[PDB]
């Protein structure tokens, strides 16, 4: 996974 | 009066006010429209605005006091404004795209910071986070006509063109000649005898750029996939002159994840670094270890440019938007989670004359002025 990603927390 | 479009990623209201969290498509932002904006700036989940009058406002995730409205903990929906500046005129705000500190500079010259302290990034001499803006002495006797924020680092250059780093030390971002991390600002001293117009900080592991007034570029810190734009990987702790961007124009250069921008004055756009999930622009996925046009741009003056985390926007002088790189919460605007590989004109935003844009790490905001 890339680290600079977000993850949608919704 | 100037209207504010917003997308991308909104699980944390970072974009201020409308409903789901994948904005696939630019939406009018009733809140920042009705602001009178001068600038947007986008962090980690975070929105910042600063106004005509030169007032600031944000919203988005709270957490590390990144908002600086004096808390720390949840999330700001709407815009509200940092009430702690408000007896100053703020001129800009500076944050990176993955930044949860963000520093703001005042029409005299001030320089006020905020959010996560770590590595001494706030430059108060210390590793405290700031919930609330609070003024960095030792630039009071300094004229600072610029600012920029990295993750991990800060800079700022005062009116006769002296840069100043601080912040974290590792793998050379603050161009000092050694690894130490600055926990007050410090002037780059090998630069001295250029007049610094421009800086911008990247995040991780981390490289900076700097823009003198005779076009030259020069970038220093982390070498990992070429983001320094000489070739190879190898990192170094000293500014060095980009040579690929001599003669160029170079008028506006940025930092995203791992890779680097500029933007020319006759409107061409170079990027390098980090190739993955097309960030660059390029069509394919590769590293680009030295600097390459953006040849999907060709022929399409580009007068402003912003990047996010793992995306870019470019702005037309027919005001027209392009996005380009990662789409996983709608943040290029072309009403999918589609990829753009290559530069794409976003939807939605016909007839409204786009004249600047910014992201943050997964959104992206344009305004009309």
């Amino acid at each position: 996974d890339d680290d600079d990603k977000d993850q949608d927390e919704s | 009066r100037t209207k504010v479009f917003v997308w991308g990623l909104n699980d944390k209201d970072q974009l201020g006010g409308l409903k789901g969290s994948k904005i696939k498509v630019p939406s009018f932002s009733e809140t920042l429209s009705a602001l009178n904006v001068v600038q947007v700036a986008g962090g980690s989940k975070s929105l910042f605005a600063v106004t005509v009058e030169g007032k600031v406002y944000a919203c988005g995730e709270a957490t590390n006091g990144r908002l600086g409205l004096g808390i720390s903990s949840g999330t700001v929906p709407i815009p509200r404004q940092i009430t702690a500046l408000s007896s100053y005129v703020v001129k800009k705000v500076a944050v990176h795209s993955g930044g949860r500190h963000a520093t703001a500079l005042t029409v005299d010259g001030k320089v006020f910071s905020w959010g996560e302290g770590d590595d001494g990034k706030l430059g108060h001499f210390s590793r405290m986070n700031c919930d609330k803006p609070r003024l960095i002495e030792a630039l009071k006797t300094k004229r600072i006509r610029d600012i920029a924020c990295g993750s991990s680092h800060s800079a700022a250059l005062t009116s006769s063109g002296e840069l100043y780093t601080w912040g974290l030390g590792e793998y050379g971002r603050l161009g000092h000649g050694d690894n130490t991390t600055q926990l007050k600002p410090k002037m780059v001293k090998v630069l001295l005898g250029h007049r610094v117009i421009q800086v911008a900080c990247g995040s991780r592991d981390a490289q900076t750029l700097a823009l003198t007034d005779e076009g030259l570029v020069f970038s220093w810190g982390d070498g990992d996939f070429g983001k320094l734009g000489r070739g190879g990987s190898e990192g170094c702790n000293i500014p060095q002159n980009i040579e690929r961007l001599n003669g160029q124009g170079v008028c506006q250069i940025e930092c995203g994840a791992q890779f680097s921008l500029a933007l020319t004055k006759s409107g061409v756009v170079w990027t390098w670094g980090k190739g993955d999930y097309f960030r660059l622009g390029h069509g394919s996925d590769v590293h680009v270890r030295k600097p390459q046009v953006v040849e999907g741009l060709r022929g399409k003056k580009i007068v402003h440019v912003a990047v996010g985390a793992l995306h870019c926007l470019a702005v037309t002088d027919s005001g027209q938007v392009y996005a380009w790189g990662d789409n996983d919460h709608g943040q290029q605007g072309n009403g999918t989670t589609t990829v753009n590989r290559k530069p794409t004109l976003v939807q939605g935003l016909e007839g409204q004359k786009i004249t600047r844009v910014a992201c943050g790490s997964s959104h992206s905001v344009a305004w009309t002025t």
